[PDB]
């Protein structure tokens, strides 16, 4: 049901209010959307290696 | 003798990462770039509210099944939400000609 | 890694310097300490950002309303849609998940650099001036206080200052 | 020192637009972004977009997107704001405020180059009035022992500023010299008002001065009591 | 759009005391880095803004500790610990973890004195005035707190209407007290046909309305 | 390549070494042999097993049925399935075909970067116990028998041991 | 850069080395003057030559018509093809922009390795014959004429010939 907010991509599950690249949640989505992914993690390293 | 060395970050970070050579990486930072969350409602799409029908389909709204409540005649919306399978589509059984066409058409 | 440098001839990170991603630690008379390598953090720090901005940025993001529109007598579509819509995901599963792993490499081997790099700009300044332990460290020919380090550390180490009395403590050595 | 000096004031007409710069000195231009931000007479801080010295890009408020452009001149380390369509909403004072150089930061460690909002410029004021350049009429204002009270009326001038002193800068103390308004005729106006001891009147000459920089007009206008 | 909904409007503190002022997000402001990019900005009258906190709770060169910064989630606090002149100005919270960016309404912190009484003034338009066709009549409030006051023209006993502005000064640095200057403003026409002109104030510090008035072309 | 070992300092590999990738060949009074270092060779299996196995893994694959099920007035689709089909070909043909050139770069500079720092192992542990060839062979200063060059194999080199009788013989050189 | 030496130990390249990408300046009695590499050129040229051929290459090209032939009542097989079209124009909008930002990193590292191997090849050619000043330049412990420093140019230097000449320098140094 309606929940009164804005989206720019909206999923069948609920909105989608963000600007990373991809996503994970629903296909079947309408909206200026991530790209669709069988994914559970996609994370990216900054730092170095840790000790020890 | 006095000295001085090089030397590199560390901290209590547990964040992982895999490389094409390794798995289970622990790094002292890391950047999610996969978005995992939704609000879990429907929402306006640039300002423009949904239609939504609740327990009618856009033949029942638009031909005016009696069980169809006459809608707020909202004037204008963005994309339509109807149920996986309405209650209330023809009350009087039949067809409607070119419907998937007309529905892709009234969709915005 | 790449470049032989961390978790190789520097074997392990330094928990005490909480102030940047590279850097130096100092033993003298007056005391030990740990001080953050300011323009290679900085630099590094610049480059991972342009990394990440651009793996994010470069997207290119369109409209695009997904459902179901065909009916029981168009699986023939449905189908076709279905071969489009799998495709596309099988494409871009596979690319997001080799693109994190390849630049995850390349990330990790930019570090590693980075410290040898840095390294070597300590070694280049010192020259014979310090004994070169082979554990990341240097082991002055000479007494250096606060204020050496820190010419150490800012690229402004004067050899010719100290040149003569490191010299009369390696001849000292050869006996 | 690291500063943001930004170009001097502009007086436009309705339909017009306006371009306003923002010059960095003494930090690296590309390691930053620049947010504009606007003040309007009696309003609030309100956001106007963008744009990254790095990259070039920008991002948008709702109530500019289409009528403002921030543009970008690693040579002469200028950022620069462009209003097309000028309306008398616009006048306003204009600041450019140095900001973060990506959308996506890193801010691992805390001396590094980022922190938003850390550097101001010192503001452009954009006047949009189709009125043009007056100067001031001075008249006085009359006083009646006690705490005698005087002052000017420096009315019916265009733009602003007018600056007020006594005596060739003289008497300061007790002067009070207020913020001017906006008449229905599109001309500013204010008074200067000093009290000063009863037993003065006749004894000293008080005399306001009046210096009008935009149209060059210079006047000095005794008081006397009536 | 993050919404930064900042309380109060008006913060009058007496010198010495505390300062505490509120801002609450809609939204959480965590920014991909695992910062929270809240910062508070003041603004004094005729200056820049100056940045005084950044990441909810650090204090920028320059700030004194007894600015402070506080808060987690949606909800942050700037205190003031013990106010003085310098800090008079307007206060914004502000975010920068995401687009577009946000600032609140904005504090204005003021300082809290004891009630002090206006002297007022009636000044008749100057004959030179009269001679270009229009005619201020000028009342002053001088030196009084706090900043509410009323100023009501009569013309014969009538309250006049929407033919008036008034300015007020800015806040003094070493007494606190304020001044405030309404004028009237009328034809030579309008002026010329009435006799009594008198300006009415209402303040805190006066128990009865105080009328300073004067009769035309008797000065 | 990158590292400046592999077909750089040192010119050719070692046909007699078959046992591993990277290692040794050790020549004194007793005799002469080979011996693969098997730490860095396994570490290396390792990473490139690694490697196979993810170009391989992270491949999403979906059941498809693909045919040509429409009919001579429906042309139109027929096209549109066409230019999906032929498509996605022209992507997995290109990602495919330079995936497999670009990690086959990167393979070859690994190899070339662990025998770099395999060489930079024994470097740091040998210091001036040992003169340095150039051509990737270090010339001892002392006698150095089967358990010594063990030792130097294994990373457990004594360098105070032979310390005196090494400089005795650097300074025999000076002669 | 990941290799230390473009924009790091050698600051700034030579504009007066106008026939190649890496080379040499000499400077003795008979005069100063710059000299191309060429081998290291060449093989440069010819990597980045490569490079650039397959990127073109490898892409496969067929043969498609693509317009608009569907009527206002088939907007749901239109809508179909605007999100294939729009799906491979975000693949290939992306591939291509990475692909390009990915492999200039790599371009400029090679270019650095490239200058760092030959570096360390007239390095490994003067052994102590030349002190190293730390700056991208050998200062010779001997005479070396125009002929000499061919010899170092073209790889045949001779170490022996000079070997005594300089450390008898060397040995006056340590005055
Ligand atoms: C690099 O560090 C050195 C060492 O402290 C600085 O030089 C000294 O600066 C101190 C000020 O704290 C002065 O008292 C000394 O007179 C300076 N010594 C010498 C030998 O110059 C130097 O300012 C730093 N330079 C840079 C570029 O960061
Ligand atoms: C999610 O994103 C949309 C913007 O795409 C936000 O909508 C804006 O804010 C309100 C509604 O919340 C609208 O009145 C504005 O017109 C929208 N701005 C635009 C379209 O520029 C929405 O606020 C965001 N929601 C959350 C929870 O952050
Ligand atoms: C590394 O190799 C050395 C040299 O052989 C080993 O140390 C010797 O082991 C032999 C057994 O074959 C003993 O007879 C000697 O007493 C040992 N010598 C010394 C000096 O310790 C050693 O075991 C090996 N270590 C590792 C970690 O592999
Ligand atoms: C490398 O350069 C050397 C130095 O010039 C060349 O050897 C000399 O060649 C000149 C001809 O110009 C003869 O006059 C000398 O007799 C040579 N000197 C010696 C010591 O051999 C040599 O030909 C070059 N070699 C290569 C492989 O390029
Ligand atoms: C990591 O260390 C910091 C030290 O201040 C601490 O704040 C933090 O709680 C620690 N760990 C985690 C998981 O938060
Ligand atoms: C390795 O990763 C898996 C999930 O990816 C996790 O369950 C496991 O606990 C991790 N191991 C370590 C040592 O962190």
């Amino acid at each position: 049901e309606y929940g009164n907010c804005n989206t720019k991509c909206q999923t069948p599950m609920g909105a989608i209010n963000s600007s990373m690249p991809f996503h994970n949640i629903h296909p079947l989505t309408i909206g200026e959307c991530p790209k669709y992914v069988k994914s559970n993690r996609l994370v990216l390293a900054t730092g170095l290696r840790n000790s020890p | 003798g006095d000295q001085i060395c090089i030397g590199y970050h560390a901290n209590n970070s547990t964040e992982q990462v895999d490389t094409i050579m390794e798995k289970n990486v622990t790094v002292t930072h890391a950047q999610d770039i996969l978005e995992k969350k939704h609000n879990g409602k429907l929402c306006d799409l640039d300002g423009v509210k949904p239609l939504i029908l609740r327990d009618c389909s856009v033949a029942g709204w638009l031909l005016g099944n009696p069980m169809c409540d006459e809608f707020i005649n909202v004037p204008e919306w963005s994309y339509i939400v109807e149920k996986a399978n309405p209650v209330n589509d023809l009350c009087y059984p039949g067809d409607f000609n070119d419907y998937e066409e007309l529905k892709h058409l009234l969709s915005r | 890694g790449l470049f032989g440098a961390i978790a190789g001839f520097i074997e392990g990170g330094w928990q005490g310097m909480v102030d940047g991603w590279y850097g130096y630690h100092h033993s003298n008379e007056q005391g030990s300490g740990y001080a953050a390598d300011k323009e290679s953090t900085q630099k590094a720090i610049d480059g991972v950002t342009n990394k990440v901005n651009s793996i994010i940025d470069k997207m290119n993001t369109q409209f695009e309303a997904v459902g179901r529109e065909f009916n029981n007598l168009e699986r023939r579509i449905e189908n076709l849609n279905k071969k489009m819509e799998d495709g596309f995901l099988d494409v871009w599963t596979y690319n997001a998940e080799l693109l994190v792993l390849m630049e995850n490499e390349r990330t990790l081997d930019f570090h590693d650099s980075n410290v040898k790099n840095l390294y070597d700009k300590v070694r280049l300044q010192l020259r014979d001036n310090a004994k070169e332990l082979g554990n990341g460290c240097f082991e002055f020919y000479h007494k250096c206080d606060n204020e050496c380090m820190e010419s150490v550390r800012n690229g402004t180490y004067d050899y010719p200052q100290y040149s003569e009395e490191a010299r009369l403590k390696r001849e000292e050595i050869s006996s | 020192q690291a500063q943001l000096v930004q170009s001097a004031t502009e007086v436009k007409k309705p339909g017009a637009s306006v371009k306003v710069s923002c010059q960095a000195s003494g930090f690296t231009f590309t390691s930053y972004g620049f947010s504009w931000v606007r003040q309007a007479p009696g309003q609030g801080l309100e956001w106007m977009g963008w744009i990254s010295a790095y990259d070039a890009k920008t991002k948008f408020a709702e109530k500019f997107q289409d009528r403002v452009t921030m543009s970008i001149d690693t040579r002469t380390t200028t950022a620069y704001m462009e209003m097309r369509n000028l309306r008398f909403d616009d006048t306003a004072i204009y600041f450019c405020a140095r900001e973060f150089r990506t959308q996506i930061v890193l801010g691992y460690f805390d001396w590094l180059e980022g922190n938003a909002f850390d550097m101001w410029g010192q503001g452009t004021t954009v006047i949009v009035s189709s009125a043009s350049t007056k100067g001031p009429s001075v008249f006085p204002l009359a006083p009646s022992g006690g705490t005698a009270a005087l002052g000017c009326l420096v009315k019916d001038y265009f733009p602003e500023p007018v600056t007020v002193s006594w005596n060739s800068g003289a008497l300061t103390s007790g002067v009070h010299t207020f913020p001017a308004v906006l008449q229905s005729s599109g001309l500013y106006s204010l008074s200067s008002v000093v009290t000063v001891p009863s037993s003065s009147l006749g004894t000293q000459t008080y005399i306001c001065n009046v210096n009008h920089k935009p149209s060059n007009t210079k006047v000095d206008k005794k008081v006397e009591p009536k | 759009d993050v919404v930064l909904t900042q309380t109060p409007l008006s913060s009058p503190v007496t010198r010495g005391q505390a300062a505490s002022i509120s801002c609450r997000s809609s939204q959480s402001l965590v920014h991909s880095d695992g910062n929270t990019y809240l910062s508070w900005i003041h603004q004094r009258p005729g200056q820049p803004p100056r940045l005084l906190i950044y990441k909810i709770s650090k204090r920028f060169s320059g700030v004194p500790d007894r600015i402070s910064g506080s808060g987690a989630g949606t909800e942050f606090t700037l205190t003031i610990s013990r106010v003085e002149a310098d800090d008079v100005g307007m206060y914004y919270c502000t975010q920068a973890s995401q687009f577009p960016r946000t600032f609140g309404q904005g504090t204005k912190l003021e300082i809290k004195r004891t009630v002090a009484a206006p002297s007022v003034f009636i000044f008749p338009p100057s004959d030179e005035q009269l001679k270009s066709g229009t005619a201020s009549v000028v009342c002053l409030l001088n030196n009084f707190y706090p900043r509410e006051a009323k100023v009501q023209w009569k013309v014969d006993n009538a309250l006049q209407s929407g033919n008036s502005q008034e300015s007020v000064t800015e806040q003094d640095s070493k007494d606190s007290t304020y001044s405030l200057s309404s004028t009237l403003t009328l034809s030579k026409a309008d002026y010329e046909k009435h006799k009594l002109y008198a300006c009415e104030v209402t303040h805190q510090g006066l128990s009865s309305p105080v009328t300073k008035s004067f009769n035309r072309g008797e000065c």
